[PDB]
């Protein structure tokens, strides 16, 4: 996260850190005790699926304070329509091997109904994006969890205001074009969270694209609303052997 | 009332029905109040609420 601030400990309790062989991979979002939403592209280069760990209740990477909960990842589910090394359909659903325990420091973000998300949430201007990603383009990653308030653009407006992959119906733009504020490498998979009448909801996933905090460009986010029904169906399904599962979309 | 407008007055989720009918609903871990619009937690750690902040104002 570029141009944000430290998320005070416990104020982003749905934030997930994904590790591979102990190394930072990506972010994610807890949506219930065994389910995490992330970005498909995070898994493009994974060799050994068994070395994937999800951490809840994390804050400061430099220390252990006892609020952290680590879990193995049992399943990584990706839509059939996702093509590695690209941007469209950039979403993954992860099943944890064992549930996390909800605490003051570990709480799921609400996965909204599609209609609600489309009719209401989509029109809330500002939303929060978070992660332990790069603090600057070509810079070091953050040791403490960072958060940033970004405004959402209608796709027509995004295109107009921009000056590259297409912006599809499965995406949206948010942020700033002045190169001051953005999500960045290391943040992918993390939440774009939207507040409505006293509760927070999952509306986007930090995806990827061209540079971070590049002048003339906005951040690109996976449009979660397009996937609600897909996610819900999968959450009702039994696990299958072998970590990676490609599931038909729609 | 219609769901497309002002969220049908619902705090959370909204369904249109046949007629001048509307029903509000709530996410798991919440229940609907008698006003037919408001949602109240039923568990300790409902989704989308921040405990240290809920406490901060409790
Ligand atoms: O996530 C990324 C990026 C990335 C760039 C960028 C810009 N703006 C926002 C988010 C962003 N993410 C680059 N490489 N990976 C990656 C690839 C393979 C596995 C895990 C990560
Ligand atoms: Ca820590
Ligand atoms: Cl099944
Ligand atoms: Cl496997």
């Amino acid at each position: 996260i570029v141009g944000g601030k430290v998320c005070p400990k416990g104020e982003c309790p749905w934030q997930v850190l994904l590790l591979v062989n102990g190394a930072q991979l990506c972010g994610g979002t807890l949506i219930n005790t065994i389910w995490v939403v992330s970005a498909a592209h995070c898994f493009d280069k994974i060799k050994n699926w068994r070395n994937l760990i999800a951490v809840l209740g994390e804050h400061d990477l430099s220390e252990h304070d006892g609020d952290e909960q680590s879990r193995r990842v049992a399943q990584v589910i990706i839509p059939s329509t996702y093509v590695p090394g690209t941007t469209n359909h950039d979403i993954a659903l992860l099943r944890l091997h064992q549930p996390v325990v909800l605490t003051d420091h570990v709480v799921p973000l609400c996965l909204p109904e599609r209609t609600f998300s489309e009719r209401t949430l989509a029109f809330v201007r500002f939303s929060l994006v978070s992660g332990w990603g790069q603090l600057l383009d070509r810079g070091a990653t953050a040791l403490e969890l960072m958060v940033l308030n970004v405004p959402r653009l209608m796709t027509q407006d995004c295109l107009q205001q921009s000056r590259s992959p297409n912006i599809t119906e499965y995406m949206f733009c948010a942020g700033y074009s002045d190169g001051s504020k953005d999500s960045c490498k290391g943040d992918s998979g993390g939440p774009h969270a939207t507040h409505y009448r006293g509760t927070w909801y999952l509306t986007g996933i930090v995806s990827w694209g061209q540079g971070c905090a590049t002048v003339g460009h906005f951040g690109v986010y996976t449009r979660v609303s397009q996937y609600i029904e897909w996610l819900q169906k999968l959450m009702r399904s039994e696990p299958r052997p072998g970590v990676l599962l490609r599931a038909p979309f729609p | 009332l219609i769901c497309v407008n002002e969220n049908g007055g619902c705090e959370q989720y909204c369904s249109d029905h046949t007629g001048t009918k509307r029903s509000c609903r709530c996410h798991e871990g919440y229940s609907l109040l008698a006003d037919g619009v408001s949602c109240t937690p039923t568990v300790e750690y409902p989704c989308g609420k921040i405990p240290i902040l809920e406490k901060r104002n409790a």
